[PDB]
């Protein structure tokens, strides 16, 4: 659908001007503290977060290969071990995993 | 008359700086250290006695500047204003910090001063109104504490809820002002004559001068007021969000001189409070505070 | 096609407390030995290559590239320095304006050491004070100051093609020594960056 | 095609006097070929004007638009030869005088449509220009009081002057 | 009380199914924040099922059908159902991760798995009493 006659640019100009088409600012911006980058009160921090998806899938793959095979989860609890860490009597009766990894800082 | 005063005060305060300016030939590097939690190790080559931890903040991002109120020097609490003086590691201090207690200090230090300023412009010139001393009271308190000596003519003068509204007016307006917080450490003997007529703050002047091996103590300017400080202070006035003068108790022992103690609280815009919550905080902040 | 060769042929090593000073003048004579031969050389092609008088000459020229600068003539300044010495002056200088003028000499300008198809290496003590005030490009003074004399001892190598009929003294490297103190510093702060490391990387 | 926003980039000041105040720095940086609408690009800039370089960083950041992407990649690239060519020497010491997007050269195509149809396709590219100097953003205006409005009535009504009369 | 999702009633349940067998397999998984609070409620009742106990055989049968992987069902009643005795739900912990940039930005969240070996997440922090506002209310505390 056309109009009878061809928009004039100052009309267009006015109503893409207009405050209700502006994009607008926000202000809920927020510092991580814990990787030091922004984030949203409501958003938590990815730099962070990257970190321990990170390690999960190290954990992850390190858990695949000690299965060996599909449909092989056990019906025990699992744990996880790092290097200068060795199991204990308290992890009997556990899946151990072993990471050649120290334990890191942030995982305690 | 107080103008008077405050001119000549003005004028001791603007000397001081040039001749400490004009001590420091040339600009001198120094290498500093961000030893800060957020991207430390970064090295910032500096003026000495010139840069500020401002400046670095400006360095770095616009994010420092707004959160950082205070400066971690060498492991130790540096105006954000203050001039740097050598080589060292820094890092910022915020009001969200774990340990605040140091900030925490400076803050109530400097409401209190704000407090001083106040009371001694808001009694018209012909009443006699000296400044003795800011008492330290604890946070836990609930309210900062000043303390000062009316003229006689005044013992038989208490503040109505209209004057004490008054008095946060006063308060409120130097807030607006958003009045940067100056410092000057001076000797004694130049102290000495600044407050010369103020008996109580000369004493207070020794007290400072006698605890460190040299005469030199600590000043702090805001606007034309000028007091001296146990610490460091907020770096301006505008930190402040809320502010209320709660309360006034006069000492008992006011033969010589009607001596008051203000009850006041103030909350930085760092740290916003509930209307409910300011409100009881308020009365909680009416009761007489002891030091202990 | 080259006129000049990158480098010095062998560096001459200048004495600590050669700025306090005959004496010097004497130790070329006792070097002349490991020199006066490299003379020889350049005065083979030229014949009127000497120590003493040399260093009027080589003085104009540095003066006059430097002068150069001021009015960026590029052109002038090629004649007078040689192809590697003439990136390093300017290089720097882009979107730069620079006002540049030399004080009286503090000490005559002495021939230190020479070298030698054949390219022939003169080094040249030069001892001077000058001003020089660099200001950005919106005219903010970056570097130095408008009219103040600072004080620099400096050894300048010119070098010239002996091989060509037409070859002529043009300036080629600046040797500094050790001693010599550190240049004036920039107006502005720097910063050190910090190390950069990725998510799971920790500090360092 | 011209490029006469780099050439404001290039203009070079005479050397100020030791008696003139400190230039403020002025940054010329734009993006000539952007796979992107300036219309779009335009509602980017128009909001980012007059504001501060941490703060236009921090609202790109959390921007879902492609464009605003582009954008804190250009406003990162301005600030990085901001500070190594034109001696800015506080990072955060920078704001958004001038954001503005224009029209690029585009690319003719024509649309095919299944049943025997054609349309007119065309690859859109813009520019976008952005000026930015050195120090914290402009204050902003201030809406003028009832004394304000009615002072220059007054003003006005005596400013009046008689016509066509001796 | 229930989100529009899938083709049909069948395929919420089971992409639910499919959602559910992931997380009980890996114990953390990431998925758009709406399926997240969507499958929450499941899995919450499902270690609900485990605690009823491993003999129940209304459990295994809803438990068959939910988790296509059998190795799981051993899991639930010896790793899931033993861990999770003492506690007497919040099971599950679902946060709100960053959106997608996949140019479609969905709303992107993590549900885990409580008592899991897995990394611990950086889950948010209040504010210390250690701070000036906090000592503030701590004296009028103190008072009362
Ligand atoms: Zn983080």
């Amino acid at each position: 659908a056309a109009p009878k006659n061809r928009r004039t640019i100052e009309v267009n100009r006015c109503r893409r001007r207009n405050p209700q088409k502006l994009i607008k600012i926000k202000n809920n911006i927020d510092i991580c503290p814990e990787c030091g980058h922004l984030k949203q009160k409501h958003v938590l921090c990815g730099y962070c977060y990257e970190k321990v998806r990170q390690e999960t899938t190290k954990i992850r793959q390190q858990i695949g290969a000690q299965e060996g095979g599909p449909f092989r989860a056990p019906s025990v609890e699992t744990m996880v071990l790092y290097t200068g860490e060795k199991p204990s009597e308290k992890d009997q009766g556990k899946r151990i995993v072993e990471r050649n990894i120290k334990r890191p800082s942030w995982f305690t | 008359s107080p103008t008077e005063l405050t001119e000549m005060r003005n004028d001791l305060f603007n000397r001081e700086k040039s001749r400490q300016l004009s001590l420091t030939p040339r600009t001198e590097k120094i290498e500093v250290k961000h030893v800060g939690k957020t991207d430390p190790g970064t090295v910032f080559v500096m003026n000495k006695n010139i840069s500020t931890p401002y400046s670095c903040a400006m360095h770095l991002s616009e994010w420092y500047c707004s959160k950082s109120i205070l400066a971690l020097v060498d492991g130790q609490p540096w105006d954000m204003y203050k001039p740097l003086t050598k080589s060292c590691e820094i890092k910022f201090l915020t009001f969200k910090d774990p340990d605040p207690k140091e900030v925490n200090k400076a803050y109530w230090r400097s409401c209190a001063m704000m407090l001083g300023c106040v009371i001694e412009r808001a009694f018209k010139d012909d009443y006699v109104v000296s400044l003795v001393r800011a008492p330290e009271v604890p946070v836990i308190a609930g309210a900062f504490c000043y303390d000062v000596t009316l003229d006689k003519r005044l013992d038989e003068w208490m503040p109505t809820k209209e004057n004490l509204r008054s008095f946060t007016k006063d308060a409120h307006a130097l807030i607006y002002r958003d009045l940067p917080f100056e410092t000057l450490d001076v000797d004694a003997r130049v102290a000495l004559e600044i407050f010369q007529h103020n008996k109580y703050k000369v004493d207070f002047i020794e007290e400072k001068a006698s605890q460190n091996p040299e005469r030199i103590v600590k000043l702090h300017r805001i606007g034309d007021f000028i007091d001296v400080s146990e610490g460091p202070l907020i770096p301006r006035t505008s930190v402040c969000f809320q502010y209320e003068v709660s309360a006034v108790h006069n000492l008992n022992p006011s033969q010589p001189n009607l001596i008051r103690r203000f009850q006041g609280l103030s909350l930085p815009t760092h740290l916003r409070a509930q209307f409910t919550i300011w409100d009881k905080l308020v009365e909680r902040s009416r009761k007489m505070v002891t030091e202990d | 096609h080259l006129a000049c060769t990158a480098g010095i042929f062998d560096p001459y090593v200048p004495p600590e407390g050669d700025a306090r000073m005959l004496t010097q003048r004497t130790e070329r004579l006792r070097k002349n030995a490991a020199s006066q031969l490299a003379i020889r050389k350049i005065r083979e092609f030229d014949a009127n290559f000497k120590t003493k008088d040399f260093p009027e000459k080589a003085k104009d020229i540095f003066i006059e590239a430097h002068l150069c600068l001021n009015n960026s003539d590029h052109d002038r300044l090629h004649t007078l320095v040689t192809e590697h010495c003439f990136p390093d002056m300017v290089w720097d200088l882009k979107y730069k304006t620079v006002r540049w003028g030399f004080v009286e000499s503090l000490e005559p300008a002495q021939v230190v050491h020479v070298r030698c198809n054949m390219y022939g290496q003169v080094t040249v003590r030069l001892h001077t004070r000058q001003t020089l005030a660099i200001y950005d490009r919106f005219g903010r003074l970056m570097y130095g100051q408008e009219d103040v004399p600072k004080d620099v001892l400096e050894y300048v190598v010119f070098e010239r093609h002996l091989m060509n009929p037409y070859g002529s003294w043009r300036m080629h490297a600046k040797i500094v020594p050790a001693w010599a103190p550190p240049k004036q510093p920039i107006l502005k702060t720097l910063m050190i960056p910090g190390p950069q490391l990725k998510p799971w990387e920790e500090y360092e | 095609i011209s490029r006469k926003w780099e050439k404001k980039n290039k203009i070079v000041y005479p050397p100020q006097l030791p008696g003139e105040p400190r230039r403020p720095a002025e940054i010329y940086h734009c993006r000539r070929q952007i796979k992107y609408s300036k219309d779009k690009m335009w509602y980017l800039a128009k909001m980012i004007r007059g504001m501060s370089i941490d703060q236009a960083l921090a609202q790109l950041e959390f921007n879902d638009k492609k464009g605003a992407q582009i954008i804190k990649e250009v406003l990162l690239e301005a600030q990085d030869m901001a500070v190594r060519d034109h001696n800015v020497e506080f990072r955060s010491n920078l704001h958004i005088a001038e954001s503005t997007s224009g029209r690029g050269q585009c690319l003719k195509r024509i649309r095919y449509h299944g049943r025997g149809r054609f349309g007119i396709m065309e690859k859109v590219y813009c520019h976008y220009f952005v000026k930015l100097v050195e120090g914290p953003p402009p204050p902003p205006e201030v809406p003028k009081t009832a004394v304000d409005h009615a002072k220059d009535y007054i003003q006005q009504l005596r400013s009046r002057t008689i016509i066509h009369t001796l | 009380v229930y989100r529009r999702l899938g083709l049909g009633p069948e395929s919420r349940i089971h992409l639910l199914r499919n959602l559910l067998t992931g997380l009980v397999r890996h114990e953390r998984i990431e998925a758009t924040w709406a399926r997240a609070d969507e499958m929450r409620g499941y899995a919450e009742k499902l270690i609900d099922y485990g605690k009823l106990g491993d003999t129940n055989e209304r459990a295994m049968r809803m438990a068959d059908f939910w988790l296509t992987e059998k190795d799981l069902i051993p899991k639930l009643f010896k790793v899931l159902a033993p861990r999770f005795q003492g506690q007497n739900g919040n099971y599950t912990r679902m946060l709100q991760i960053p959106n997608r940039k996949e140019q479609d930005r969905a709303k992107m969240a993590v549900i885990e798995y409580k008592g899991n070996y897995l990394p611990p997440l950086p889950l948010p922090h209040r504010d210390s009493n250690l701070t000036l506002l906090n000592q503030l209310l701590l004296g009028l505390q103190q008072d009362l």
